[PDB]
Parts: C-alpha cells; structure tokens; sequence
RNA sequence: AGCCAGGAUGUUGGCUUAGAAGCAGCCAUCAUUUAAAGAAAGCGUAAUAGCUCACUGGUCGAGUCGGCCUGCGCGGAAGA
C-alpha cells in the first residue's frame, strides 16, 4: 500500500541492518524507525551469510505495519570476501574475478536458488551463471 | 557546496535534517550561512573547522604580494 | 490588566517583546528563561515561517510554558485554523485552539469563545478599549460546538480523575476548564491558541485575558534550580517568594541613551532596596546596587525597591553580562545558563581614518559587551579585525551603530585568508 | 485527407442547412453558422455530412479536412457543447460571477470585469474557478484565453489563471 | 528566444514550424530551445 | 521487429504445439505488470512445462493461420489479446481453468478460456476425475 | 500516426566492499521471465515518481518511412 512514497534501494553492511545515520540521503526523509531496524535482520540473515547487505523489502504501512520477505545477498555480491577477490566487476577482462570455481559456483547457484524461483532450478541457475559473468569473468567448469 | 571549490564527503540524512559534510575552502566561505538561509529558507546553519591544505590555480595570491608588506 | 468585562484585580503583567531575526536571536535567547511565559505570535495567512520554528527550539530549551497568538484576520487569504494546524504538524505541538474565528478579511468582528460559549465583538468603531459579549451566534455554532468539544477532551485528559469524570457524561465548570487547562500548561503540554488582529484591535483584549488564566506565575512555574562555586550541586533552589536573600539574574547590558549602563535585572528570589551590595558570582566581582529603575505605562518609573518576579534595570559602572547572576553574598553563585550562539558569519572591519582603529577598537570593545552574540578577533596572518556576528543583518546594524553611537566610520571586508606554501 | 475522408453523421434531431457554401446547424443548445471555403463540397447523404475538394483548387484537401472538423465541432456543440473549466490559483484569487460578466479579482489594483462574448455562460461553484458553458468551440477557447492571459501562471509559485488540465511546469526561485 | 540565422533541434522534443513564411523552433519541454529564424 | 519471415514460423511453431498437443488455456491480459504475468507464468509453467512463451500473438491473422489447421471451428481467438499456455496432462485440467480462477485474484483477465472444439465439446469442463 | 498496460527475480548489476541506487564516480550483463529491463541519454538525479531508450499486446484499417540526386523558390538580407 505505501511502498510507492518512501523509497531507497541501499544495504550498509548488515552486522546491524540499516544503521539510522549511516546510509544516505534518501531514507532520511522516511518515516520507518530504528527500533526493529536492526533486530531480526542482524540475526535471521544466518541462512545466506552475516556481513553481507541482506536484501530486503522496503513494504511499510501506512497504517505503521510492517512486512516483507528479504531475500539474500548475491553470490557474486557475496564474492568480495567468502569468494576470495575485493576487486571484481568493471574489469574482468583486466582483471581476475577471483579463483572461483564452479564446483562452488553451481552449488551457490542451487542452493541458493529459494528467492529466485521459477518452473525449473536450472531458470534461477542460469540467472546466477548470468549474475556472475555480469563482471565479465566466471567460473570456466 | 560544489559550486564553491568544495569536495562533499558524505551525506548520512539524520531524521529532519540531513547532515551534510563536505571539507571546503576557507576563501570559498565568508559569507555562506546568509547565501545558506536563501538556500534554505533560513532552516540550516554550518559549523565549519580548519582541517587541512591544498591548492588550486590562482595568482590572486599573487596579486596580494606588492600591495600590502611587499 | 484587570481582565475584558470580566475582571479580577490589578494584575502587574510584565512584558518583554521579542524581535524577530536570527540575526539578533541572542535577544529571544536571553529572553526566554528570563521569561515565566511567553505568547506565540502568528500570521494567520503567513503562519508558522523559518524564525516561528527558531523561537520554538529557543523555547524547548528552556520548557517555556507558551501560549498562541494568532494575529492577522484582517489579511486576505488569513484563516486561523489553518494556521492552528501548522502547529499540529510543522512544530509537533498539540495546538488546541481555546478560541475562533468570526469570519476573515472584511468579515472579522468577533471571536468564539469556547468556554463563555460567547463571541464578544468589540467596540472598534467608537474604541477598541470598549467592548461586549454576543450569545451563541449562528454563523459559527456547528463549526464552534465541534471545536469546543475538541477543548473539553484536553481538559479532561489533563487529569486523572477528570479523565474518568469526563466518561462520567458531565460537562466541566468554568474552573476545572481553565484549571484543568492550566495546571499542565505550566508543565509544557499544549500550547493554547488564540486569533485576534492588533491592527484592528480585537482578539488582543481577549488574548490578555487568556495569559492570566493560563500562563504561568513565578509562584506558578516550578522553583528555580541553583548552584555554588565548588560544591558540584549546592540544590540552591531560590523559592521565589522574596523570604530567601536577595537572588536576580541580569540579562541584558544596555546603550542607554543617557546613562551608559541600565542593565536589566529580572530578580527570581529576595529583595534588593535602594542601596545595597552584591557580586558578580559569575565573575567573582563586588559593588553596591543604586538606581533601580522600571518604565511603566511607557514613563521610565525609578523604584527605590525591586523583589520577586519583577523585572526592572540598574545604572552602574561594573558590567554584569546577559545570563549573569545576581544573587545575595550567600551566594547561590552560578545560574545554570552558561550558553551564547557562536558566531556565524565572521567579516572583517577597518575604520575609514586610519587613527580611529583605537576609537574601533574601544567602539567594539563596548558593542562586544552589549551582546553575547557578537565576537570581535585579532587573527595572527595580520593584525586585521574581525568582526564575528550571528548573520548579515546582525553585524550590519553594527556597522552603523558604531556611525550612530560612536560617531566612527568602517569599512567592512573579506577575511583574509591564511595562505602557507611548500 | 483521411479526416475529411470521412463524414461528419449527425445525430437525431439537428437541423444541418447547406445553402451554398455557408452552412447552419441547428441543434439543442443553440445555432451555429460557418462560411466554408470555397474549395470544399459538401452533401447531406443519409444522416452523414462529407466533404470533398473542388476541382481547380490545388489547396483542396487541406480545406476539406478543416472544415470537416470545424463542422464536426460545430455538430457536437449544437448537441453537446463544449465545456472549459478555469481554476484560481493564488492566494487573493477570486471570480465571482454576475449574470454575463465574470468579476476576476486577480492582484491587480485595477477591478476586472471580462464581459462574455455572446453564447458563453460562465459559472463558478467556487471562489476561485471557472466553468465555461458554450455552443461555438473557437468561441469558448478563446474566452478561456482570454480569461487566463489577464494574469498567466507563473513559473514559482504557480499563481494565475490556468486551465484545470493545465500542467504548469515550474522551477525553483533561484539557489539564491 | 533566439534568433540565430540557422535553428535547428537542439531537443528531442523541439519542432519546426513555419509560421508566416518564417521558420521557427517550438519546443515544448525545454523553452530555451525555442527559435525563430534561418 | 516480427518479419514476414519470423512471423509465418513463430505462428505456426506456437500453433503446432497446440494443434497437435492437447486442450491448453489462453488469457486477456492487456494491463499487468511484470510480476503479475511474470508469476502466473511460472504456476503455468510448473503445471505443464516451460516451452510457453508469455509473449501475445493475437494478431488479425496470427490465429487466423495456424489454428484454422484442423477443427477450424476454433479459429474464434482473434478479437481479444491473448498470451496462451500449453497444458499436455489432460483436457481441461487445472490450467485450462486456474486463469479463469485467478481472473479476479492477482491478475487482470484471462480471456475466459474459450477453448477449442478438439473433440467438438460444450458448455461443460471436459475433465472430471469420477475418481 | 492516434488511442489501452508494462520497461524483472542477481536488479542498490559485486560493478573503485559512500550508491553515483534501472538512466555522471568505471564498466559489460536478458540470466526464468520476454513484448519488455536498456541493466543507460532528462527531469531525482542521491533515489522514487510519471513520462523517459525501444518494444510488443489490443483498437480501427491505407499507405508510410527515411536518405540520395535533383528544378524553382524560403530565411540568412541593416543607412543615411
Ligand atoms: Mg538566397
Ligand atoms: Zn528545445
């Protein structure tokens, strides 16, 4: 109902999600408050990865409600420290985009593969395998 | 603050306000706040706090050498 | 003020008005602890603009229990509900309306009352100073009965066990209204509003009336908290009645005119009379205290005696600065105030004659003294001054003073800046 | 060319007189009269209205297609009428209305009394707006432009006379 | 407006018009790229 | 950017699986969003496979070419838009009715799944489990 | 051409672990979904918003779109 209003697409590193001064210009101007900011998104984010921005929704109330299902850090996103480089996209042709393997790759892709869904897991599959070479460089196996 | 030669180096928007840093010049702020309150319908103030030095092209410094102490 | 057809005594209403610029705020800064009260003026077509919200900041400072004035009916495209509901939602106050509007523009004559239930329209055409009640006039009266019902639910969420009674189904009395009202007004609950027109004088007889009902007294407002020298916390609370030594607290050094000092002094607790001696606690200075003087009715009384609550000015040689106390020997020595706004804009200044930079010097020596809120520097790139203010006016109209009072010229300039090489 | 090429169908009960090149329709509202082109033919055919370039006239379909859509205009006003709506905006801003005289009091020392050209009825069901009524559509849009060229929007504050559609863009003051 | 001896579109939203044997530029998004002339 | 070309080979490549398939659904969904056509075709994918593309072909002649191959009797798609979907396990399935029963849940319309005189049926759903 | 919606789930593409947030810090990306997402070119640009790249889908049904060579014209073109 209010989603339209209020909006900021940005994920700080989400040891505490949302810290209230640290973000930006954009969520200034709303409403949403800190007391739950941080609570079950610096806890429950344990199924994907913790230190890394968990992708959530910004659905608020205008009647003070709030629901939203967060989905997870990408697993290219998650590839600047679990898959080794702190450089990445931009320059995969002049650069590497880590020693990443894809007898990692395709298990992130799989099991990682419950917000993304679709009629087959090999749809959502190829979305990662397309999410990853977005940098230019992915796993050749 | 980008039209002064000022570097802006985060924004972090507290509720009402928004809080904005930016390491300026000193020659590019003495009369910012009355400009400031044009800017914001006289709803924000600055506090300003010497930091550091760089340089950017300008021989008015050398114009300033003869007329005063030569 | 005795009270508009309804009259309850000699009331000694004291009154600082307060300016309006950011530029000089220090004026409303000092003048509001100074101040038991204070009456939220207001365009009723402007409506709450950049310095209403400053002045409400400098309020919530100091708490100051505050009521609303709505001026301006008379202005095209005024309305006073309007405006009452800016207050609502720009300054996050509960803005309940006590009053209302009979009409805008042209059409303004009275205002409905939600207590009287009466509109009184005033007598302009021979004198405002004259004036009368209309029962229960037809224009207003469904827009009043829904207002008036808003009133009594602030009354009775006031209190307690009026809060109940209110679900009792009785109404209130013409005492637990205002006294329910009142009571937490004095503790910064809601900030009554009242529309008027001082131009055509109406609403201002009413809104006289309201300060005494609702503002506060000294013996209204909570006791004032002290302190010693050394002891961190020496409770030091004043009661204010004059029982404890005298205990002031001066706010404002003064150009006067003729005499050359006139610093106001508000006196909290104690009675000082006509010749006595305090120290500057602040500064850890002595001198006597002789020529009270407080000007009523626009004539410049001299009082030989000042005590509890009442505000007057003292013509001495020892400078007492603005938020400085003037309490007995005993010595409640600090008040807690210790705050004056930095400077924010800094320009530079020289005299048109090169020989009156002492003359400058002393000019600006006595202007620094006359407000906190105005620093004068010696910056070491070179000897040039700089005189720091709070905005463009502010140290423009010192630029001038020094041209009117001490007959000197300036001409201002750019700060210079320090420049270092490598 | 594909406008003129397709007729104008009257509805029931208007009364279309083509006598030359000059053409009345009467109608519920009021009546109508335009002086065509010379260029243009024009036939009644069954409850339609077509128009057709003249021989000898190079400029033939451009005033074919012209007329074609002033009568249509004309047909949907003796009919239907068109209808502009006016708003108000600033503060002050008020256009009460006596009879044939719409009385704009627009910031101006001077009153404003615009008087209506024949045919148009100006309403207001409120302080600060407008309701055109007329039969003739140049007519009523030039009453509108009339009306709003007294005091045009501006680009702050969006103050004058506008149309109630009117998509005013505006700017901020200045950064100073 | 400007009166250049040579206008052209300097929008994707200007038009040209030839209003009286002149031919001018009518943008209706940005209004400093209206012009008159050439 | 349909060619002649392209276009006589993806109409008769969506028409053939449907001509020589089974009894499928089609919708009328000219105001959706994204996620509105994008999640429907995933249930619709889910029941009968993911060679449907959401794409419409409602075309004046689009059916009019490949679905007037036999049964021509249900060549009475082309006044409304429609982006179809298979459904090969059984006649009148789920699918040939979860567009209609979603119609006013979560999307805008679905065409009210005329169907097809396959076998030549009427008002009735072709399949009922007796079970 | 007009008229009826939409322009993803990595989607803040990680992309200089402040974002230049679908459209300046740099780049290569449909990868279910496809008619869509370009993953950039104005409104904020820091997002949104509703228009924007485009594209289909439906509506009704006749030509249209660009460039090239060309003839005669148009503006450029103000003096006592
Ligand atoms: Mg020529
Ligand atoms: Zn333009």
């Amino acid at each position: 109902a209010k989603k339209v209003q209020a909006y900021v697409k940005l994920q700080v590193a989400a040891g505490m999600a949302n810290p209230s001064p640290p973000v930006g210009p954009a969520l200034g101007q709303q409403g949403v408050n800190i007391m739950e900011f941080c609570k079950a998104f610096n806890a429950k984010t344990d199924s994907i990865e913790k230190g890394l921005p968990i992708p959530v929704v910004i659905t608020v109330y205008a009647d003070r409600s709030f629901t939203f299902v967060t989905k997870t850090p990408p697993a290219a996103v998650l590839l600047k420290k679990a898959a080794g480089i702190k450089s990445g996209s931009g320059k995969p042709n002049k650069d590497k985009v880590g020693k990443i393997s894809r007898a990692q790759l395709q298990e992130i892709a799989q099991t990682k593969a419950a917000d993304m869904t679709g009629a087959d897991i090999e749809a959502m599959t190829r979305s990662i395998e397309g999410t990853a070479r977005s940098m230019g460089l992915v796993v050749e196996d | 603050l980008s039209r002064r030669r000022g570097m802006l180096k985060g924004q972090e928007s507290e509720v009402t306000g928004v809080k904005i840093h930016a390491e300026v010049p000193l020659s590019e702020m003495f009369g910012y706040a009355t400009q400031l309150r044009s800017l914001t319908k006289g709803r924000a103030s600055y506090t300003m706090e010497f930091l550091k030095y760089d340089e950017a092209p300008s021989n008015v410094a050398q114009a300033v050498i003869e007329a005063r102490g030569k | 003020w005795s009270g508009m057809a309804k009259q309850y005594e000699p009331h000694r209403i004291n009154i600082i008005d307060t300016p309006g610029h950011v530029d000089f705020t220090i004026e409303v800064e000092r003048s509001m602890r100074v101040l038991d009260g204070a009456v939220m003026v207001y365009c009723a077509v402007g409506g709450v603009q950049p310095q209403s919200e400053t002045v409400w900041r400098q309020a919530n400072k100091y708490k100051v229990p505050r009521i609303a004035f709505v001026n301006k009916m008379d202005r095209m495209g005024a309305n006073f509900l309007k405006v009452v509901n800016q207050i609502k939602t720009r300054l996050g106050a509960n803005p309940v309306p006590l009053q209302l509007a009979i009409g805008a523009e042209e059409h303004f004559t009275g205002v409905v009352d939600l207590v009287k239930m009466k509109a009184i329209n005033w007598n302009d055409a021979d004198q405002g100073v004259t004036f009368e009640y209309e029962d229960i006039p037809a224009d207003m009266v469904e827009l009043a009965n829904e207002w008036h019902q808003n009133l009594i639910e602030s009354a009775a969420e006031a209190s307690e066990e009026l809060m109940e009674k209110y679900l009792g189904g009785e109404e209130l009395t013409e005492a637990e209204i205002k006294g329910a009202l009142r009571q937490r007004v004095l503790n910064n609950e809601i900030i009554l509003v009242t529309c008027g027109s001082a131009f055509k004088n109406k609403g201002v007889q009413a809104m006289l009336d309201a300060v005494i009902d609702y503002l506060p007294s000294p013996v209204d407002v909570p006791a004032i908290n002290g302190i010693l020298d050394d002891g961190k916390d020496t409770p030091a609370e004043r009661h204010a009645s004059d029982d404890e030594p005298f205990s002031a607290l001066a706010f404002k050094i003064a150009t006067d005119p003729f005499v050359g000092n006139l610093t106001f002094f508000r006196v909290y607790s104690g009675v000082v009379n006509s010749g006595d001696t305090v120290l500057n606690s602040v500064k850890a200075a002595r001198e006597r205290f002789g020529r009270i003087v407080q000007m009523h009715a626009n004539k410049r009384e001299e009082i030989k005696e000042v005590r509890a609550g009442d505000i007057a000015a003292a013509i001495g040689l020892k400078d007492v600065t603005t938020g400085d106390t003037l309490c007995d020997p005993d010595a409640p020595i600090i008040l807690e105030r210790m705050e004056f706004p930095e400077p924010v804009i800094s320009i530079a200044v020289e005299p048109k004659t090169k020989a009156d930079q002492e003359k400058m010097g002393l000019a600006l020596g006595r202007l620094a003294k006359e407000d906190p809120s105005f620093r004068v520097w010696t910056d070491e790139e070179s000897n040039q001054t700089i005189i720091a203010g709070m905005g463009e006016l502010h140290l423009d109209i010192i630029v001038d003073r020094m041209k009117r009072e001490f007959n000197v010229e300036a001409n201002v300039g750019k700060p210079q800046v320090a420049y270092r090489e490598t | 060319s594909r406008v003129a090429k397709a007729p104008v169908v009257v509805p029931a009960g208007v009364d279309v007189k083509i006598n030359g090149q000059v053409i009345t329709i009467k109608g519920k509202n009021g009546e109508l009269t335009r002086t065509l082109n010379d260029a243009v033919e024009v036939k009644h055919a069954d409850n339609t209205l077509t128009f057709g370039p003249r021989d000898g006239y190079a400029d033939g379909w451009a005033q074919a297609g012209t007329a074609r859509a002033l009568l249509n205009s004309m047909v949907i006003g003796v009919t239907e009428g068109f209808t502009k709506k006016l708003q108000l905006v600033g503060v002050g801003y008020r256009a009460a209305v006596k009879g044939n005289v719409i009385n704009l009091s627009l910031g101006f020392s001077h009153p404003v009394d615009h008087q209506l050209p024949a045919g148009i009825t100006a309403e207001c069901p409120t302080q600060t707006e407008i309701v055109l009524k007329g039969a003739d559509k140049q007519v009523i849009g030039q009453v509108a432009a009339d009306l709003r060229a007294y005091r045009r929007p501006e680009p702050y504050k969006g103050k004058g006379v506008r149309y109630a559609d009117e998509v005013v863009r505006t700017k901020e003051a200045k950064k100073k | 407006m400007k009166v250049r001896a040579s206008v052209k579109k300097l929008c994707r939203n200007c038009k040209i018009v030839k209003r009286d044997g002149v031919i001018r530029v009518i943008c209706s998004a940005e209004p400093k790229h209206k012009q008159r002339q050439g | 950017m349909a060619l002649n070309l392209q276009d006589k080979q993806a109409i008769v490549a969506e028409v053939s699986e449907v001509a020589k398939g089974a009894l499928s659904a089609v919708v009328a969904d000219s105001r959706g969003v994204t996620v509105d056509k994008m999640t429907e075709l995933r249930k619709a994918g889910r029941e009968a496979g993911v060679y449907m593309r959401v794409v419409r072909n409602t075309l004046l002649r689009r059916a009019v070419e490949g679905t007037p191959f036999e049964c021509l009797k249900d060549a009475f798609v082309g006044p409304t838009l429609i982006a179809y979907s298979m459904e090969h396990p059984g006649a009148a399935a789920r699918l040939f009715k979860e567009f209609a029963k979603a119609n006013a849940k979560f999307e805008v319309k679905a065409a009210a799944f005329e169907g097809e005189l396959i076998p030549a049926s009427q008002i009735d759903r072709l399949a009922t489990l007796p079970t």
